[PDB]
RNA sequence: AAUUAUUAAUCUUGAACGAGGAAUGCCUAGUAAGCAUGAUUCAUCAGAUUGUGCUGACUACGUCCCUGCCCUUUGUACACA
């Protein structure tokens, strides 16, 4: 209900078996590594539906 | 036309070796024949780890490890690749 | 001095969301008389986030194989379409236009992650420009439903259907696909 | 030379079809799709090819999951493979 926004600093790379994932970091002050679904920049800002979850490693 | 020198395991100055169990499979195999592994685990992941730190009391609190040593027969040991297929020189290399 | 259509200014109005802001496009460049520029808008990945949003609005409009290229039918379509806007709930248009632009997306989906070779249907996240596509081609798919075989004309059905999604109403197509896509986010992760 | 009706003209007659099951094709920019036209055949006949222009989108800026092709290591009792 009540998004939370997160900056974008750096796109990390891509998973997915298709390839249509893209793993970044975000930063609200602190750091999370977040998961996201089409193109995407540094300088992007999320609406962030959770706030305590990560992603695992690529 | 001999492709190990040890015959694929190692026996030396002896006669007969008592098997085990896979722990994956249930077959036998001799106990110098098979693949050991010894693993020491945590029992939660790094955020459920964190999670029951702030839910406990002692204020210096550590979870305990997992002990297991797990042995593996061929086929069910290079099936899960804790061991795959190497070259003609490469397979010399121990270590 | 340069409106929409010699009719709407778009000089005083705002967005309000903070994380659209850099990906609609109401300003300098974008500020024209009418919906047509044959520009090159897709040689480049983010160059589409630079054509003004009531082209990127009638860009979607002419679909379904029959009406394939017919762009000034389209262009008379939206412009009666925001006439008809204008008239009841007394505003704007374009502001209301941005305003359904701004809750047409969905903010979070779902997709098959390989974590371990087994998987999920894990929750991920929706970026601005995938959100801003998706409610314009929701918007657009609803008002083309709605005409098919009806007595009311495609721009009464546009109208309504941009009217009804600026108020979060459950009476129209976007607003409904959304919260179903979101209700399966939150539960398959 | 027109019957098994070459093609064209006028009035009359007025069928199925309400978006298509399991499957499966082509396509990244003046491109897809929509729209017509010149030539080839040609006494007469294009719902076909081969060119030309007119109106003009959406979606990606990737990957090795399916299919195909290639390279390295490996096994072979295959070599018409
Ligand atoms: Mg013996
Ligand atoms: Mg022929
Ligand atoms: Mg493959």
């Amino acid at each position: 209900e009540k998004s939370k926004l997160a900056k974008v600093e750096k796109v990390l790379g891509r998973t997915g078996s298709r390839g249509g994932v893209i793993q970044v970091r975000a930063q609200f002050g602190r750091f999370l590594i977040r998961n996201v679904k089409g193109p995407v920049r540094e300088g992007d800002i999320l609406a962030l539906l959770e706030t305590e979850r990560e992603a695992r490693r690529l | 036309p001999k492709k190990r020198r040890n015959g694929g395991r190692s026996k030396h100055n002896r006669g007969h070796v008592n098997p085990l169990r896979c722990s994956n499979c249930g077959r036998c195999v001799p106990k110098d024949k098979a693949i050991k592994r010894f693993n020491i685990r945590n029992i939660v992941d790094t955020s459920a780890q964190r999670d029951i730190k702030e839910a406990s009391v002692y204020s210096t609190f550590q979870l305990p490890k997992l002990y297991i040593k797990q042995c593996y027969c061929v086929s069910c040991a290079i099936h899960s690749r804790f061991v795959r297929v190497r070259s003609r020189e490469q397979r010399r290399v121990r270590k | 001095d340069i409106k929409l259509f010699k009719k709407w200014s778009y000089e005083e109005i705002n967005i309000a969301d903070l994380s659209l802001v850099d990906c609609i496009a109401v300003s300098q460049k974008a500020c024209v008389y009418t919906p047509h520029t044959a520009g090159r808008y897709q040689k480049k990945r983010f160059r589409k986030a630079l054509c003004p949003i009531v082209e990127r609005l009638v860009n979607s409009m002419m679909m379904h194989g029959r009406n394939n290229g017919k762009k000034l039918k389209a262009i008379r379509i939206v412009a009666y379409a925001f006439e008809i806007i204008h008239l009841m709930t007394g505003e704007n248009p374009l502001q209301v236009f941005v305003n359904a632009v701004q809750k047409g997306g969905p903010r979070e989906d779902s997709t098959r992650i390989g974590s371990a070779g087994v998987v999920r249907r894990q929750a991920v996240d929706v970026s601005p420009l995938r959100r801003v596509n998706q409610a314009i081609y929701l918007i657009c798919t609803g008002a083309r439903n709605a005409a098919f075989r009806n007595i009311k004309s495609i721009s009464e059905c546009l109208a309504e259907e941009i009217i009804n999604c600026a108020n979060e109403s459950s009476s129209s197509y976007a607003i409904k696909k959304k919260d179903e896509i979101e209700r399966v986010a939150k539960a398959n992760r």
